[PDB]
């Protein structure tokens, strides 16, 4: 009815603990959603043009023209770590855990309320909100896959993370196809590049409707809506981060001149000369076993273009890579490509009483030394004489096509049979949770933002608006835009997401890193004095594995 | 729809500075290259400069060069020209202008392509003249 | 060499040849094309 | 041992241990020295068995 609740708040976090060392995540959130009626009921086709941007020579990598359906439904997404999981929480599963598995996750919204501004025309202004006992909320579960799927994590457009502070959704656009070609520049390029948006190829065109793919429910102040539960078929996470490089597997060489006193300059000595030893090598024409030469099981990680943007029917777009930068855990400055950089504000994140529009941004350093150093990087010739004269060897000091600052390590690529490389780990907060497998004939190995990939479906995204409020002046063959009574809506969210985690074993006589509050951070974990909140960054594979 | 004006044009002493300032109305002009005309009494249109939306880069002739510096807020939403190091030559009415970026193709607009060469829309203008 | 690997059947006039139904186990082909490339993966950008 | 009429020994067990080390490749004839440091351990990737 109208009095009676449709359910309850909850956000509890459940470690329930099974046998052989296996633990039950149950994650709860709720939220209080607020929706305001939508601009337009009018599906539209904007496209977004900043031809002024990249009409400067050199400015190509700035490209923001495409084609996107914009529409009057707005989407309720709940795909980051931070709506789920509290410091605690995340530090808990971290510390203890060795992996993770998702399970289950369903959502359901309850406690509708709709609500009508009307505004006086008192010379003073002023306005009341009063209830609409009648009208509707539309709820429509995409449960069948049937509409693009846009994860809100890439946005920072998913739902808050704090239970206490109500939270909005995300007005819902999908791209339309469109034909953009944008020859490249640079600063002094004479003329203007061939620089064009060619409109659209019918053969492409998709215009996707809520009303016609999908059920929409109408939901009045005492009803209530539950998607059920959806079980994933995810591949495990590991939550240990691997350090061997191709230079750690195997056996090291026998030591025949230990050291004979404490000190950090008293090394050990192999002793044998270099082209006297024993073992096996990859080089047929050499006699000089060392441990750069000698042979690997196979090769960790892989050697790509960094900062390199491929063009295609829609345009340029930077061309993605698994793995992190090489020594940025030394030096943060040297942080680059393959470093997930995120940006967020103040419901996903940020100080709450900051202000200004610049967000709050982080660039995740992963500890996995899977990444590269291209400047350490070298090719030489076949003939391997040592040492290497200038005309054997193309270094990463060397121009390439006339280039002084473009090197051989941009454009070079060593992903092969032998590569072996880990999936991306998940960010706290704003990390995504699972993300959706690709319709191609030929999937990929691994997506760079979840880590969690949905191989055959995973739940449908919910989509709510404010059903129109007529007024009694309608007239459909106006080409005016519709008479509406402004209308709101104030409902309660609540999901419960099912994990499953390992407990990890001491294997080592020493300690492993662990998460810990400590004086430098205390207070990112504690409100302000007036209530300011923010919610840092956190790793999540602290504990070393052994690779091989 | 909005329009641009421009103010601080007036008769000043040669070899001083000043700083003429154009107010911009709307949405596009944080969108918008921007750019400075000069007009000396019944003589011909002649080019001052112009910046990009970003303030990425900067142009000018060479008979302001060294001497004018275009600037642009866009939290002020305005765009300014520091002259400095007045000359004779200066006297004139300034106005400041829309750059069109982007030209359609079709005559309904259904491609667009990048170019340079013609203003869309221009300022009231502001007259300024170097004498003791 | 055919004659020494396969059994050549000698075929007069009035005879006949049958291989016998043969079974597939192939991937499906998609008669759909993609048109999505990396610029138009995921949630466009809110225009305000 | 490979022979059978041949006794044979055991070899002595070691195993890596982390540690960071960075060496700026370079070529007879370059200019000074190229960075050639040993780094340390990194105390995220200790594993003493």
């Amino acid at each position: 009815g109208v009095g009676i609740s449709t359910g309850t708040f909850n956000n509890q976090t459940e470690f329930k603990f099974l046998e052989n060392g296996w633990v039950y995540i149950t994650a709860n959130s709720s939220r209080l959603v607020h929706l305001n009626m939508p601009e337009s009921e009018n599906y539209r086709r904007v496209v977004v043009n900043n031809l002024d941007k990249t009409a400067v020579n050199g400015n190509m990598a700035l490209d923001d023209t495409h084609a996107e359906i914009v529409t009057p439904w707005s989407l309720v997404d709940a795909n980051a770590w931070g709506v789920w999981f509290n410091p605690g929480d995340w530090q808990l599963i971290v510390n203890t855990m060795s992996e993770l598995h998702l399970v289950s996750f369903e959502q359901e919204i309850f406690n509708v309320v709709l609500k009508t501004v009307s505004e006086s025309a008192t010379q003073p202004p002023t306005k009341v909100y009063n209830n609409d006992l009648t009208a509707s909320l539309m709820v429509a579960l995409d449960s069948n896959n049937t509409m693009p799927f846009t994860p809100a994590a890439m946005r920072s457009e998913t739902l808050g993370f704090y239970p206490w502070k109500p939270t909005i959704p995300t007005p819902w656009r999908y791209y339309f196809q469109w034909d953009r070609t944008l020859i490249p520049s640079h600063t002094g390029t004479s003329g203007t590049p061939t620089n064009i948006y060619h409109g659209t190829d019918p053969d492409d065109v998709q215009f996707y409707t809520i009303e016609n793919s999908v059920p929409v429910h109408l939901l009045r102040t005492g009803d209530e809506f539950a998607t059920g539960t959806f079980f994933f078929d995810c591949k495990p996470c590991r939550l240990t981060h691997t350090w061997q490089t191709n230079r750690a597997l195997g056996l090291p060489p026998f030591l025949n001149s230990l050291p004979q006193s404490e000190g950090g300059t008293n090394f050990g000595y192999i002793g044998v000369q270099q082209d006297k030893r024993r073992g096996v090598t990859q080089m047929g024409n050499t006699n000089y076993i060392t441990e750069a030469t000698i042979m690997r099981p196979a090769e960790v990680g892989y050697s790509a273009p960094y900062y390199s943007f491929e063009a295609s029917t829609q345009g340029p777009f930077k061309t993605p890579i698994a793995a992190g930068r090489g020594g940025a855990q030394t030096d943060e400055n040297q942080a680059a490509d393959g470093d997930p950089r995120y940006a967020f504000g103040r419901q996903h994140g940020q100080k709450t009483t900051t202000t200004g529009e610049t967000p709050e941004r982080f660039t995740y350093i992963a500890h996995q030394d899977t990444g590269r150093y291209p400047e350490g990087d070298w090719i030489q010739n076949i003939n391997f004489n040592l040492p290497v004269t200038d005309d054997n060897v193309l270094l990463p000091t060397d121009p390439i096509g006339g280039k002084t600052g473009i090197n051989y390590t941009n454009i070079f690529n060593t992903y092969g049979p032998l590569t072996a490389l880990n999936n991306v780990p998940p960010v706290y907060p704003n990390g995504q949770i699972w993300d959706k497998e690709f319709d191609t004939d030929l999937k990929p190995r691994l997506h760079v933002n979840a880590p969690f990939v949905c191989q055959n479906n995973c739940p449908g995204q919910l989509f709510v608006k404010v059903a129109p409020n007529l007024t009694n002046q309608y007239d459909p063959d106006a080409s005016a835009n519709m008479s509406r009574i402004v209308t709101y809506s104030d409902f309660w969210w609540k999901g419960k997401l099912v994990f499953k985690a390992k407990l990890r074993a001491s294997h080592t006589w020493n300690p492993i890193q662990q998460m810990s509050i400590n004086v430098d951070n205390q207070f990112n974990y504690v409100p302000s004095n007036i209530g300011g909140m923010k919610i840092v960054y956190e790793k999540s594979q602290l504990a070393p594995r052994k690779l091989y | 729809e909005g329009q641009l004006a421009e103010s601080g044009g007036d008769l000043v002493k040669p070899g001083g500075s000043l700083r003429l300032s154009c107010v911009a109305s709307g949405s596009t002009f944080r969108n918008s290259h921007m750019t400075w005309v000069r007009q000396a009494p019944g003589k011909g249109l002649q080019w001052v400069a112009n910046i990009d939306s970003g303030a990425f880069t900067t142009d000018y002739v060479d008979a302001v060069r060294g001497r004018f510096t275009v600037s642009r807020d866009n939290a002020r939403n305005t765009m300014y020209l520091q002259m400095n190091s007045l000359r004779a030559e200066d006297t004139a009415v300034y106005y400041c202008a829309t750059m069109k970026t982007s030209y359609c193709i079709d005559e309904n607009c259904f491609s667009f392509q990048a170019g340079r060469g013609v203003f869309d829309k221009w300022g009231q203008g502001t007259l300024v003249t170097v004498s003791s």
